[PDB]
């Protein structure tokens, strides 16, 4: 049932600066009013992160990107366009792959031998008779066999209406595949910002730790298409993309000096080995 | 030495011994699925090994004594004798069947076909490895060709990685094009298990229990019986297997849901979430405060005064109140009589207070005269 | 600032001594209770031996630094006593001594 | 039995190491074990142990 | 073990350097006193200069 | 006393240096002879280190 999407307009890849973002709690031990130094896979401060859009004005980008020692994935959204990821090596059923999807009813995580399509996507259809939106297309994979790990969350119904205005939700994720464990740290913040990553500091908390036991080197985002009568043509062209954006950066082994405040929250951090001043700060603690 | 010259000597800080012991484990009654993990009619192949999550249960493991008998049982990162006293955070049982000669390969830092291409263990591996012969279950006459192992791979597996692919292995230089032939082998090969078979080439069932200790909330616990929680008293505690001694008091700290222990700059446990009632308790050592002994020469007398620094004497944290309790500015002096007069310093207590042995005979404490 | 340096140096030495209790010193952990809870008496002794050696070394380093600092303070106090004797209790002919 | 020979050692757990025979590891000394088949095993089972 | 030993070596070096720094500070205090009392003045102290 | 102390401390220091020979320092014994007689050259090297 998968269909390739051709009505695209190629553009160069955009780039952005990550202003002290992508910090997460290194362990599950409470610490308050302390300057704790920890070495782990962190997103370097003031690093350059790739920037991908999903707009009509039509530009939308879901390329297969590398997975180098972990990934920081930020998403600025207002209508729930980015709704999952695919991870793997070949993504062609010759090897096992991980699928995380929020299909508007459940959060499904599956380690499984998927035969992924070239342009995997979900699709929400606008209804003119009744002004209601509901998912109508699920074109992620064509087959699924030898299907090792499976988790399905409890049912829900989220607002998938296409909103007009400014981005409201910033959802930040840190993925890392260490010792056969897929660790996901997550954070969600409300914002009001147009284009770039917001400033400030927000510490991501441990969300889940999946024992997938899979080799992962590449990953791809799953965006949701808006389909409506305003867009004619077949399924390969009769569609539009809701306004959304995401940013991808790569973790490296770095030493950080995190500051836990009186309430146990990481209010700020200093990236050692960023510049000599940061090294001085880390030495002085 | 058996003789002490005149002066003031620093002794060990004031010590309080624990009055009673307490054990606080999570409230759970179910027994862990020993029957499903060990008493399984069908184990997995080593190349595609079965990982099962164990949670919300009690790890009694004395039910296995009736029937089970394990050829190997090696625990890494924990003593076998402490397993009854601990709680385990996230527990995974990795089950498979291998050859008897390959059981040695299920261990950290090993090599061989099983350790390289089928099932790899880390060295930061807190857990246990259990192996037992199953010749009477997994072997049948004519050969049991249902258990497979990966014989060829391009590179060694990472720890706790699984590879269930069946692509043709290109041993040689020419491409295989997805068909067997010369220098093109099917990666998986089946064990031949028979009842008339050598012990080294007989089936063995292997279970690898992987867990962590004393860092996160635990839903798998030993058979230790919990006890009531007593606060504001120096006690021995066992919180989810974390033993210790100290005073437990109500805490204002707000742990996140994923946190069980709180730690300070010295990495010692300062706070703990009580597993039974979801409340935070602060842990404080019950030994605190300096103690000094003021004595004349032991030949002169065996009388001694005790200066308890940082205690107010105006239930006290003293060894014996006795009589003649005087609150100096350097602490509380017990065993010395205060005198309104002032003389030259003989035994400097501190903070302008000195002491001497005077006339019947007793130790006096006074404010030193400058001149 | 010359006296605040003394106060800060002593306070920082004690705080460093408290901070240095977080080192493993080769042991499996820097906490006595963790070692005693996951290991039996058998090898807990080996780990606690490593911890004891490391912490005793920390105390010895602290005491050596304190001895050197006390020697410096003794020199300064001898100078102060000399100045008390020769400038408060008298009139010094020495140039730039007072 | 053979499978329990591993339990005759310091710091062990199981039937033998908990209910029948216990060792310290301040245990200067040593353990010798040898297979006793066809000496302590008879047809129909030797139930004297 | 290597880290522990080499850190001990550095600590020994730093302690020896502190001792020699104390000696040099004593010598420099003497030199400053001599500069004040013999170059900037005339010293009645016997055998001082 | 100032002179006597200078004597006493030195003697005391030397005495301490003898007493500190009675420490294991993590070894199985504080005596070289016991280690070399109970353990062969194999791991006695580790203990003696
Ligand atoms: C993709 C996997 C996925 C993850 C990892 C995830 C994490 C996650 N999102 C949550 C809230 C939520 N999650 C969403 C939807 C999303 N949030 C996202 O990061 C993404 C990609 C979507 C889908 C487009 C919404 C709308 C809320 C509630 C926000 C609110 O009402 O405040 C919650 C809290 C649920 C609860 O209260 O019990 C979790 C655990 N949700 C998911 O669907
Ligand atoms: C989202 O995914 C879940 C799981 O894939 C779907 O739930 C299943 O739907 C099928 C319908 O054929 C049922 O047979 C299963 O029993 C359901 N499994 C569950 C709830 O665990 C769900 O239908 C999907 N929702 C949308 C809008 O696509
Ligand atoms: C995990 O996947 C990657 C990519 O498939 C593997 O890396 C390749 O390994 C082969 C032979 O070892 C090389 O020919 C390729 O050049 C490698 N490609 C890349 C991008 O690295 C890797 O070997 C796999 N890791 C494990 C443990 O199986
Ligand atoms: C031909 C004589 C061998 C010369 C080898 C010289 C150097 C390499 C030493 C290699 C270790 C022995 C390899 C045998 C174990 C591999 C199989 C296994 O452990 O599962
Ligand atoms: C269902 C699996 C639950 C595992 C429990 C989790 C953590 C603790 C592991 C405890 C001991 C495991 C079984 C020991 C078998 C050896 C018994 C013996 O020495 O004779
Ligand atoms: C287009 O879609 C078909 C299947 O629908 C797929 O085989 C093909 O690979 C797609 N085109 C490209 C360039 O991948
Ligand atoms: C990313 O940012 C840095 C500095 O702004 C720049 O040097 C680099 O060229 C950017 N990356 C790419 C691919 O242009
Ligand atoms: C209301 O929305 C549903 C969604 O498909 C649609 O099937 C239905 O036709 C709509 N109601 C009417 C009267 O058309
Ligand atoms: C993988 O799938 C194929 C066919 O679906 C099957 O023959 C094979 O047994 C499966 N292997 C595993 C480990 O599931
Ligand atoms: C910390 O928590 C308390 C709640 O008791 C709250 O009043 C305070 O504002 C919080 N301070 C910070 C920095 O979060
Ligand atoms: C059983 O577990 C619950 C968990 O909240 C706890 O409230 C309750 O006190 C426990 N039962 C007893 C007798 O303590
Ligand atoms: C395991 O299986 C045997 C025989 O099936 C049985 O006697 C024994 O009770 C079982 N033990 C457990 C813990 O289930
Ligand atoms: C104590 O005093 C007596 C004098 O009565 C003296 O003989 C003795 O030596 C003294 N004790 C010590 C240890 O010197
Ligand atoms: C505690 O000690 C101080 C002197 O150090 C004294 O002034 C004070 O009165 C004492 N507290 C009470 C309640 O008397
Ligand atoms: C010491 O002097 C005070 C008056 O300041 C008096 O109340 C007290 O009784 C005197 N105590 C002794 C032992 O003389």
């Amino acid at each position: 049932q998968c269909v390739n999407l051709t009505t695209r307009t190629q553009l160069p890849p955009a780039y952005t600066n990550s202003f002290t973002r992508g910090v997460y709690y290194p362990d599950k031990v409470f610490r308050s009013s302390v300057l704790h130094s920890t070495q782990d896979l962190f997103l370097p401060f003031f690093s350059n992160v790739t920037w991908f859009h999903a707009i009509h004005v039509k530009r939308f980008d879901n390329p297969v990107l590398p997975f180098n020692d972990g990934v920081y994935f930020a998403s600025t959204e207002k209508s729930n366009i980015i709704r999952g990821w695919i991870f793997g090596t070949t993504l062609d059923s010759k090897t096992q792959s991980l699928l995380i999807v929020n299909n508007a009813t459940n959060v499904v995580i599956k380690v499984c031998e998927f035969q992924f399509c070239n342009d995997p996507f979900l699709g929400v259809y606008y209804h003119k008779n009744n002004k209601s939106w509901m998912e109508s297309e699920f074109r992620v994979y064509s087959s699924a066999n030898n299907c090792t790990f499976e988790y399905v969350s409890q049912p829900f119904l989220m607002d998938l209406e296409g909103k007009q205005g400014n981005f409201k939700n910033l959802r930040e994720f840190v993925f890392k595949n260490i010792d056969g464990y897929f660790k996901i740290y997550s954070k969600h913040t409300p914002i009001n910002l147009v284009r770039d990553l917001p400033q400030g500091f927000s510490a991501l908390e441990p969300l889940v730790d999946l024992p997938i036991g899979i080799n992962i080197t590449r990953f791809q985002t799953l965006l949701a298409l808006h389909r409506s009568y305003l867009t004619p043509g077949d399924s390969s062209s009769g569609w539009t993309a809701g306004a959304a954006a995401y940013y991808v950066g790569y973790l490296q082994p770095r030493t950080f000096l995190l500051k836990y405040n009186e309430n146990g929250t990481i209010t700020d951090a200093v990236d050692c080995a960023l510049d000599p001043l940061s090294e001085t700060k880390c030495t002085l603690k | 030495s058996f003789t002490v010259e005149k002066g003031i000597y620093q002794t060990s800080n004031f010590r309080v011994q624990p009055t009673e012991s307490i054990v606080r484990f999570p409230n759970i009654t179910n027994l862990c699925p020993f029957g499903e993990v060990f008493n399984a009619t069908r184990f997995a192949s080593v190349y595609a090994w079965n990982r099962k999550r164990i949670s919300n249960c009690v790890a009694d493991y004395s039910v296995l004594y009736n029937s089970a008998s394990f050829s190997t049982f090696k625990c890494y990162g924990v003593s076998p004798t402490k397993l009854n006293d601990l709680c385990f955070t996230n527990v995974y049982a990795d089950s498979f069947v291998i050859r008897g000669d390959e059981v040695r390969q299920i261990a950290p830092g090993q090599t061989g076909k099983i350790a390289d291409y089928n099932y790899k263990l880390p060295c930061d591996f807190t857990g246990c490895v259990i192996a037992w012969n199953s010749n009477n279950l997994d072997s049948k006459v004519g050969g049991n060709y249902n258990y497979l192992y990966r014989l060829f791979r391009k590179s060694n597996l990472k720890p706790f990685e699984r590879d269930i692919s069946t692509e043709i292995y290109q041993a040689g230089s020419t491409p295989c094009n997805g068909v067997e032939g010369f220098n093109c082998y099917f990666p998986l090969q089946s064990y031949g298990f028979q009842p008339t078979n050598g012990v080294g080439y007989q089936p063995y069932r292997v279970v690898v229990l992987s867990f962590e200790l004393l860092h996160a909330p635990a839903t798998v616990c030993g058979p230790k019986k919990s006890t009531n929680l007593v606060k504001n008293k120096c006690v021995n505690f066992n919180f989810n297997g974390l033993t210790g001694t100290g005073v437990l008091t109500e805490s204002n700290k707000k742990f996140l849901p994923f946190q069980q222990f709180g730690r300070d700059i010295a990495d010692t446990t300062d706070a703990v979430r009580d597993p039974q009632t979801l409340e935070i308790l602060d842990i404080t050592p019950c030994s605190f405060g300096g103690v000094s002994v003021i004595t004349p020469g032991t030949n002169t007398s065996n009388q001694v005064a005790v200066l308890y620094q940082d205690v107010n004497c105006t239930t006290w944290r003293v060894y014996s109140t006795g009589s003649n309790v005087f609150q100096t500015r350097a602490g509380c002096l017990i065993g010395a009589e205060h005198v309104n007069n002032s003389y030259e310093c003989d035994i400097p207590i501190g903070a302008g207070i000195c002491a001497s042995y005077q006339t019947s005979q007793s130790i006096i404490a006074y404010t030193m005269s400058l001149g | 600032g010359k006296l605040q340096d003394v106060v800060n140096q002593n306070a920082q030495a004690l705080n460093t001594l408290v901070k240095q209790l977080s080192s493993n010193f080769g042991a499996i952990s820097s906490v006595l209770n963790d070692i005693l809870s996951r290991l039996d008496k058998c090898e807990a002794e080996v780990q606690i031996d490593r911890l004891i050696t490391g912490r005793l070394q920390s105390l010895q380093t602290y005491v050596t630094q304190q001895l050197i600092r006390a020697a410096e303070i003794r020199a300064s106090a001898n100078l102060a006593a000399t100045k008390m004797s020769e400038c408060v209790l008298g009139q010094s002919k020495r140039v730039d001594f007072c």
